[PDB]
């Protein structure tokens, strides 16, 4: 079959720059005088959606600042300027010839200016505690780069372990990332202290933003 | 105008049948030119493609799953489907049907959302939903900040919003990760310091392979 | 055979 292969994997292009991502087939998906090979998008839980069709032509709704070209068995899409909505994975098919293969997309990740984490931290829910269990959670919400360590500590003793991390994808709106983590204790063990804290340590600035609440 | 719909089983046990539906509505799978095709996607991974049934009954199979499946569909009922025999781990993923305009363009131009399966013997275990609010510490800032902690479920997926749809803005949904056959997801919620406590702030989760489905709203500490 | 309409050529 046509393997079809992508590249670049995956690359982070700034906002207003251009990104040229492109796609190569094993053989020819030529026929009829066209090169049948699309190009699709996929934002996060979601379905992808056509941009480009036939090797040239644009889906309608899709902006002009999409355009592949190519022919035979070299073809590229080129976005410029990126903008804050096309952090997604692109793909393209051939669909010349049976049986249809994809590409294995390529990751476009985009660069914003650094932003500090908003950081928030929330005390088990009295309902847990009843069901005999207690999680402290942490909200670093809206930074960039995606790159920040978090250290939990309770009464100054860094919890090691029983936290639980999980990061966005960029927003599509405007770029950032966000995460989450969760301190996972025993009523007990929550019993036998005082204050928790949550460190956010990143790239914006050099003092770990601390939040800590009192038992 | 057209709209595809998969259904199919939130998990399935290993070395088992899987079978999905895909329900076409508003335009019907005879009509001359298009094929229907399936097309899955492993988490975190590319889109795979399975094979497609057009329009005059022609079937074709992706050879990896060709030995191991059939495509039929329902002319009367207007809806296509699929099924794997023997399902393993290697099958969980995100299952999508679509269409093709076979004779002109041979792009996919509809998709359906895609349901989830789970090839797995964990037992379907529904969430509870702990609600976040803030620490005692008011007049902080001028925004802010509470969420849901849904903990305790399986499988996914879970879909949690806030004042059902209308608190749209300063929404984080993080992805659920993995404590041993249970997931625990949050999400987040910024709205300005009046309308909280002033007014109701709710968050809605809903937990489809378990038909939970419960709204909390967040009561100062 | 390939190109569109392959699948029902016959």
């Amino acid at each position: 079959d046509i393997v079809m292969t992508q590249s670049p994997a995956s690359l982070v292009v700034s906002l207003g720059q251009r990104a040229t991502i492109s796609c190569r087939a094993s053989e020819s998906v030529d026929s009829y005088g066209k090169s049948f090979m699309h190009w699709y998008q996929q934002k996060p839980g979601q379905p992808p959606k056509v941009l480009i069709y036939i090797a040239s032509n644009l889906e309608s709704g899709v902006p002009a600042r999409f355009s592949g070209s190519g022919s035979r068995t070299d073809f590229t899409l080129t976005i410029d300027p990126v903008e804050a909505d096309d952090a997604a994975t692109y793909y393209c098919q051939q669909n010349n010839e049976d049986p249809p293969t994809f590409g294995a997309g390529t990751k476009l990740e985009m660069r914003r200016a650094d932003a500090a984490p908003t950081v928030s931290i929330f005390p088990p829910s009295s309902e847990q505690l009843t069901s005999g269990g207690a999680s402290v959670v942490c909200f670093l919400n809206n930074f960039y780069p995606k790159d920040i360590n978090v250290k939990w500590k309770i009464d100054g003793s860094e919890r090691q372990n029983g936290v639980l991390n999980s990061w966005t994808d960029q927003d599509s709106k405007d770029s950032t990332y966000s995460m989450s983590s969760t301190l996972t204790l025993t009523k007990d063990e929550y019993e036998r202290h005082n204050s928790y804290t949550c460190e956010a340590t990143h790239k914006t600035s050099t003092s770990p933003i601390v939040k800590s609440f009192n038992r | 105008q057209v709209k595809l719909q998969e259904s199919g089983p939130a998990v399935i046990k290993p070395s088992q049948s899987l079978s999905l539906t895909c329900i076409v509505s508003g335009f019907s799978i005879t009509r001359t030119n298009y094929c229907w095709h399936w097309i899955r996607q492993a988490p975190g991974k590319g889109l795979e493609w399975m094979g497609r049934i057009c329009y005059e009954g022609s079937i074709y199979y992706s050879p990896s799953i060709k030995s191991r499946s059939t495509i039929s569909r329902d002319t009367s009922l207007n809806k296509f489907f699929i099924q794997l025999i023997s399902v393993t781990n290697e099958d969980t993923a995100m299952y999508y049907c679509s269409r093709e305009n076979h004779m002109y363009e041979t792009y996919f131009d509809v998709w359906g959302q895609g349901t989830t399966v789970t090839v797995s013997s964990a037992k379907t275990t529904p969430p509870s939903v702990y609600p976040l609010a803030p620490g005692s510490a008011a007049q902080t800032n001028s925004m802010v900040t509470l969420g849901c902690l849904v903990k305790g479920y399986f499988p996914e997926p879970v879909t949690v919003t806030w004042n059902s749809g209308s608190l749209s803005s300063g929404v984080h949904t993080f992805p659920a990760v993995l404590q041993s056959d249970l997931y625990t997801l949050s999400s987040s919620v910024t709205v300005p310091s009046s309308p909280r406590p002033s007014e109701t702030v709710t968050c809605n989760v809903a937990h489809p392979a378990s038909s939970t489905k419960v709204d909390k709203k967040i009561v100062p500490r | 055979h390939i190109g569109p309409g392959r699948a029902f050529y016959t």
